């Protein structure tokens, strides 16, 4: 490691995918084995964070419509997590009332649907959180997608994206 | 003197005339310096040419900051908070921005109308410095000689018929000494 | 933007806590010291992932603390905001000086000159709410926000949204 | 109480980066500009806006909070401010190093006068360590009173390879006083050519020096740098580094570096005022030693050969050098 | 209107680097500096005196032929021709039945250049893309 | 991890030094004074150090000792392990 | 008309404002005298000179002069630059006018305070429209 | 505020504390009026 | 080295060189006023779990 000292650097951007210096494409895992950046969108966000409190709930232990589900995730939520949870009880209830996929098989097509494309992982995981209908809201929501998916692929895998959305 | 100084003085610092001193020898009085004052045309054009350019530049970022959000500023500090940089003070009602050394209420600041203003300026501008840059462009087209105090000579036109400064350039014989920016291409 | 991140943490022990079960405690402090928690760097520290598998190095005694120094790995799912990112949410609160939309464990700010000109505030209507011909924007009200900017520090975030570009505003 | 809790990590000090700092440097560090050379307004109630004791600098009252960071005299490290010097002037301390630097490269070009052609030099350059490489190069280069623009090749000295010079005569470099002088030899057909070498010359020709020449005389490419030796802005201490104290508490004192900053910004508006209308160049040149001088002396204040800055008492000013040596100082 | 942003002025001498594009909503030459400045946040009307269409910045293009009617016409021409699009097969080798095609498309395309009837040729355009 | 020597081959001494048995002294004695559970049964004492010297003598102290070597790498040593005989 | 940046010490157990607050200099601490509860430690108590900002207001100059090791060149040279700065020129008048009246105040054998008072004087006095047609004489004997 | 800023650098996110005597802060600045940066890390960039 | 004789010429050197301190001698410690890596210094203490978990 040798001297540093004021470099320019690219301004976080997410318009030209410049994500900044710690979410970089390639990122190295504790073991030192290469890894991609793991970028989830609000509906594999919700089922990763719920995965995780019930194997919690589980540790401790041993030693459906949206009000039910949205009642059943807080008060797993205050069980399971300890004090000062005030960002993580906005994040459930905000994941809840905001997410396409219900339940793993739909997330699961989608990220089987989406990885043919070959995009960046910020850019599939932004077009799994935002219902788009039309080639062009997604190109001006997503300025990155320009020029890199023509706009006959975007149509027909926003109009699949819309086909498995529960109710 | 009192007034030449200063018009001397700004003329020289903008490049648009060069000093030569040199040491003369009258044959009946003291020996003494004079200075001479003339003009080194690739130091003025390039000179004439980067202050065009930057007053223009000048103008042009004034008026892309200025169609930009308008920020804030406080009356009791006087000090200016960006959009991003008051957004993290406002109170816990979420009503106004309070400031951080005094916490005051901020109050929004100007250059909200001057969108018109600044592309007139610059409107004007152009307008008016147009002939420098159709001189700069038929300049370019030509390949002009650097001047020099001896070859500027070549052109003098005697202003005085007795003046007391002898307009020559007698070099010193096997003078290896170069003086700062004495010598053109 | 929701990441899984591999984060390090260092965390003191107070001698207090030097038992056969000390680790137990170390897990504990993670997740009441981490969970929840905002780092400029990484985001929004939301949720551990594998709590049973966090990697436990050897601690330090400092010198005159007397406290144990563990460096924590762990696995974490954390929210980062990015400028130029897309983004929806619920208004929360709304003033003069614009709405606040709360997407995840963030609040954006949207400031008047960053909404749409036909836009205009309206305190009279209890709550107070922005009007215009087409939509009305109100607490609890669902927008789609771009954020515009992003100031992190150390141990917090605040960004700025607009909804003046097409395809944005009321859902 | 102690001192305030803190987000910040705590770690120990593992390494020190000595170096130089520069212009750019110490104008993004500051945090005000001292354009003032007083220290209190009118009424000498408050501190002056833009003086030496601008409040955004720190506070060393027990009363009085920093513009700043808004903490009390216990928190607060103190604020750097700048002064933008009219006029390059020299390092007190570097003038040595700075001759030895002239006389090392071409003092029209920058290049050193001895390339990898020279068997000697390639020794010189092989030492590891870079005070002994530099001593070995400058003895080399300081005899060498030409540029060579074109040399002997190294394969044979039949013909010669061109390498990058310009032909002009190196002086004989002195110095006199604060100033460098150097001297040039007449060719063929009586007494030498003499004239200043200016600050403003040196800085020039330090700039020009090439990242893998000043490499080769042990300056570092990030952390030191020989234009760095020439100081164009002036970073004023804050107030912690240079307090005022009260003997009855009715009376005001200053430290003797308030007393020398003071002089530096009296002696730089000076100059600006001069050069910026008529000031024939004999006015200036008296100036610019002025300003040089109180520069030299607000470092040093025991020069060889020089005078001694002396308080209104007739005592010596004491500089920053005499608190940081001696048996009493801070080490 | 030689070199030069109409806006901002900024002639090519003093910034060799500007560069221009067009919109087809209006066909107004502009400086990509401008174009940032002005477009960047959102949709907004055209800077020109006269012109109060707007316009977003995602559609700006490049100016391919130096002659802007011909632009005009081509853009046209590409937007019917994706529609309004056959064959000389498409009616089995019958000359007389494509030439006359070929002459309602060359129609359909002068009118939307020039106006004449924008309303009934518009929706003309719009209905033969469902069939 | 290159610099941590395996307990295999660790060439250091397999005494505690007086440094080692000084600083480990205190820096138990300076836990048991922050309510630190302890290893060792007390007949009748208050004094944190002497409750350390009966920990050491009795071998229930639960740290190592990290020695550092002059290039950088480091030999780890249980106080359990480490013989006092000085 | 500006910041604040005041400092003012309270108990924050006690609330009482204002507080009793007692100064243990020879303990360098600043204790709350109800409850004891300490507000401020670490408390302060040549390398400077003193002057007088009643005569002299503002304006911090250094002489020039010999010291162990000096050649006579450059002091009579810097001195010779030092004397045309033209700021310190207007306040070089009063001092002047200082000079003078000190001679006069020490030539009659009269106290430092009739001195010192008179040089306030003529400070006050000075710079104004009324005295303009009048000799420094006059303003020198009307001070005194 | 728990707000850290090094203007010049632009960062906000890479700050430590360390604990020195007074007067190494004053030799430092001492240093700094003097031109000289002593530039205080906390890892080490050269193997011993 | 500063601690002993001519303090300032050598912290220009040292300026003027870019010199790297690594802080491995006492005088360095003592100017840092932290632990020196000398006597009780010249070890680290760690804690052990695996003994931990044993005594009791
Ligand atoms: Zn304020
Ligand atoms: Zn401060
Ligand atoms: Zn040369
Ligand atoms: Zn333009
Ligand atoms: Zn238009
Ligand atoms: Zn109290």
């Amino acid at each position: 490691r040798r001297r540093r000292l004021k470099k320019v650097e690219e301004e976080e951007n997410a318009a030209t995918l410049q994500l900044g210096q710690e979410f970089q494409l390639k990122q190295i895992n504790h073991q030192g084995e290469e890894e991609e950046l793991i970028a989830l969108n609000l509906s594999e966000a919700r089922l990763v964070i719920k995965e995780a409190l019930v194997e919690r709930r589980r540790a401790f232990k041993r030693s459906e419509t949206r009000e039910k589900e949205l009642e059943s995730i807080d008060v797993l939520l205050e069980q399971t997590t300890g004090g000062n949870n005030k960002d993580l009880k906005n994040t459930m209830q905000y994941l809840t009332n905001f997410s396409r996929f219900r339940d793993q098989e739909t997330v699961g097509a989608v990220i089987q649907l989406l990885k043919s494309t070959g995009l960046h992982p910020f850019e599939v995981a932004q077009l799994g959180s935002l219902a788009c209908d039309t080639a062009d809201e997604a190109k001006t929501l997503i300025p990155s997608l320009n020029n890199k998916i023509s706009d006959d692929e975007l149509e027909r895998i926003l109009k699949e994206l819309s086909n498995l959305e529960t109710l | 003197k009192t007034e030449l100084g200063p018009l001397i003085a700004r003329l020289r610092s903008d490049r648009l005339i060069s000093i030569h001193k040199q040491r003369e020898y009258p044959p009946n009085s003291k020996s003494v310096e004079r200075v001479y004052y003339y003009v080194k045309y690739p130091h003025a054009i390039d000179a004439i040419k980067w202050k065009v350019h930057q007053v223009v530049q000048r103008l042009k970022d004034d008026l892309d900051k200025n169609s930009e959000p308008n920020g804030y500023m406080c009356p009791i500090c006087l000090t200016k908070y960006t959009q991003l940089e008051a957004v993290q003070l406002l109170n816990f009602d979420r009503t106004e921005f309070l400031c951080s050394l005094c916490d005051e209420p901020l109050v929004e600041d100007d250059s909200g109308k001057k969108n018109k203003e600044k592309q007139d300026k610059l409107n004007r501008l152009m307008d008016q410095i147009q002939p420098i840059i159709d001189s700069l462009k038929k300049i370019d087209d030509s390949r002009i000689e650097e001047n020099t105090f001896e070859i500027a000579l070549a052109r003098l036109i005697p202003p005085q018929n007795q003046s007391h400064a002898a307009y020559t350039y007698n070099p010193k014989k096997g003078s290896t000494m170069f003086r700062p920016g004495d010598s053109a291409p | 933007m929701f990441f899984i991140k591999d984060l390090s943490l260092n965390i003191t022990l107070h001698p207090s806590f030097f038992g056969p079960r000390m680790k137990q405690y170390l897990k504990t402090k993670l997740l009441e010291e981490v969970e929840g928690s905002c780092t400029g760097k990484f985001g929004y520290i939301l949720c551990v992932l594998d709590y049973d598998n966090i990697d436990i190095q050897r601690g330090r005694i400092l010198p005159t603390d007397g406290s144990a120094e563990f460096n924590v790995k762990y696995r974490a799912v954390v929210f980062k905001p990015f400028k130029g990112e897309v983004v929806d949410g619920t208004v929360v609160s709304c003033s003069q000086h614009g709405f606040e939309v709360q997407v995840g464990p963030m609040k954006v700010f949207v400031t008047k000159h960053l909404m749409p000109q036909d836009l205009t505030f309206n305190a009279g209507s209890n709550p107070p709410s922005y009007q215009s011909s087409e939509d009305v924007i109100t607490i609890k009200s669902r927008i789609r926000v771009k954020i515009e900017g992003c100031i992190s520090q150390v141990s917090s975030i605040h960004a700025i949204g607009s909804i003046k570009e097409d395809y944005l505003g009321a859902i | 109480v102690g001192q305030q809790y803190s987000s910040a990590p705590l770690r120990t000090v593992k390494e020190v980066q000595f170096g130089l700092f520069s212009p750019e440097e110490v104008r993004a560090i500051s945090v005000a500009k001292i354009r003032f050379p007083e220290t209190m307004d009118e009424t000498q109630t408050r501190a002056k806006i833009g003086g030496l004791n601008d409040p955004r600098l720190g506070s060393i009252d027990r009363n009085l909070k920093c513009q700043t960071c808004q903490e009390g005299m216990n928190e607060c490290p103190g604020h750097f401010g700048h002064i933008d010097l009219a006029k390059p002037v020299f390092h007190v301390g570097f003038i040595a190093k700075i001759k030895k630097v002239c006389e090392c490269v071409c003092m029209h070009c920058g290049k050193l006068l001895l390339d990898e052609h020279n068997e000697l030099m390639r020794q010189a350059l092989a030492i590891k360590d870079s005070k002994k490489r530099f001593a070995a190069i400058w003895t080399l280069c300081k005899t060498k009173m030409v540029c060579e623009t074109d040399v002997p090749s190294e394969d044979d000295p039949t013909q010669l390879v061109s390498r990058g010079g310009c032909g002009n005569t190196q002086p004989t470099i002195r110095k006199d006083g604060l100033k460098l002088v150097g001297s040039w030899k007449k060719d063929r057909a009586d007494e030498p050519e003499l004239r200043v070498l200016s600050t403003e010359e040196i800085l020039n020709i330090f700039k020009h020096i090439s990242v893998k020449d000043f490499t080769s005389l042990g300056f570092n490419e990030v952390f030191s740098r020989p234009e760095w030796m020439i100081l164009t802005c002036l970073p004023v201490p804050p107030p912690p580094v240079r307090p005022s104290i009260s003997f009855n508490e009715s009376q005001r004192g200053e430290d003797d570096l308030t007393f020398k900053l003071a002089d530096i910004l009296k002696a730089n508006i000076s100059l600006e005022t001069l050069e910026h209308n008529g000031a024939p160049h004999h006015a200036i040149e008296e100036a610019e030693s002025l300003l040089q001088f109180h520069v030299a002396t607000y470092m040093d204040n025991d020069i060889a050969g020089q005078p001694q800055a002396l308080q209104k008492s007739g005592r010596p000013v004491k500089s920053i050098r005499a608190r940081l040596k001696g048996k009493e100082g801070r080490i | 209107n030689k070199d030069m942003c109409p806006i901002c002025k900024t002639d090519r001498y003093l910034s060799p680097d500007v560069k221009f594009l067009v919109n087809p909503e209006c066909y107004h030459r502009i400086c990509e500096s401008c174009v940032d400045r002005i477009f960047s946040l959102g949709p907004a009307q055209c800077p020109y005196k006269g012109c109060d269409k707007i316009l977003r910045k995602n559609k700006f293009k490049t100016q391919i032929f130096d002659d802007v009617e011909v632009e005009k016409e081509v853009d046209i021409r590409k937007r019917v021709f994706n529609v309004f699009n056959k064959t000389i097969d498409d009616f089995n080798g019958d000359l007389v039945e494509y030439n006359k095609y070929l002459e309602e498309v060359e129609d359909i395309i002068y009118k939307l250049d020039h106006g004449i009837d924008v309303a009934k040729t518009e929706e003309k355009l719009r209905t033969y893309e469902e069939l | 991890k290159e610099k941590a020597i395996p307990k295999d081959q660790r060439a250091t001494t397999p005494y505690m030094t007086k440094y080692e048995r000084a600083r480990i002294l205190g820096t138990r004695a300076l836990q048991i004074s922050m309510n630190a559970p302890v290893f060792v049964d007390l007949e009748g004492e208050t004094d944190p150090l002497r409750i350390a010297m009966k920990e050491l003598a009795e071998k229930k102290i639960p740290l190592v000792i990290r020695r550092y070597l002059p290039d950088g790498s480091f030999e780890d040593w249980s106080v359990e392990e480490l013989i006092v005989d000085l | 008309r500006g910041p604040n940046l005041n400092i003012v010490l309270t108990c924050p157990e006690c609330k009482v404002y204002p507080p009793k607050i007692v100064e243990r200099f020879s303990e360098g601490d600043v204790v709350c005298a109800l409850c004891g509860l300490v507000l401020s430690d670490k408390l302060v108590d040549r390398v400077g000179e003193a002057s007088n900002p009643l005569l002299d207001g503002n304006n911090l100059s250094t002489r020039i002069g010999k010291g162990e090791t000096t050649d006579m060149r450059f002091t009579k040279e810097l001195n010779k630059a030092q004397g045309k700065n033209v700021m310190d020129k207007k306040d070089n008048e009063v001092q002047a006018a200082f000079a003078k009246i000190t001679m006069l105040c020490d030539a009659a054998e009269l106290p430092k305070i009739v001195k010192d008072c008179a040089k306030e004087a003529y400070k006050l006095c000075h710079d104004e429209k009324t005295l303009k047609g009048k000799s420094m004489e006059s303003i020198m004997a009307a001070s005194i | 505020h728990n707000q850290f800023e090094c203007k010049g650098c632009d960062n906000k996110i890479d700050i430590y504390q360390i604990h020195i005597p007074y007067a190494a802060k004053l030799l430092f600045q001492e240093l700094m009026a003097m031109n000289i940066t002593p530039r205080l890390y906390t890892d080490r960039s050269r193997d011993f | 080295r500063c601690s002993f004789e001519e303090t300032v010429e050598i912290l220009f050197e040292a300026g003027a060189s870019a010199e790297l301190d690594d802080c491995r001698g006492v005088s360095e410690n003592v100017i840092l006023g932290q632990m020196a890596p000398i006597g009780t210094g010249a070890f680290d203490v760690m804690i052990d779990e695996e003994s931990l978990v044993k005594y009791m």
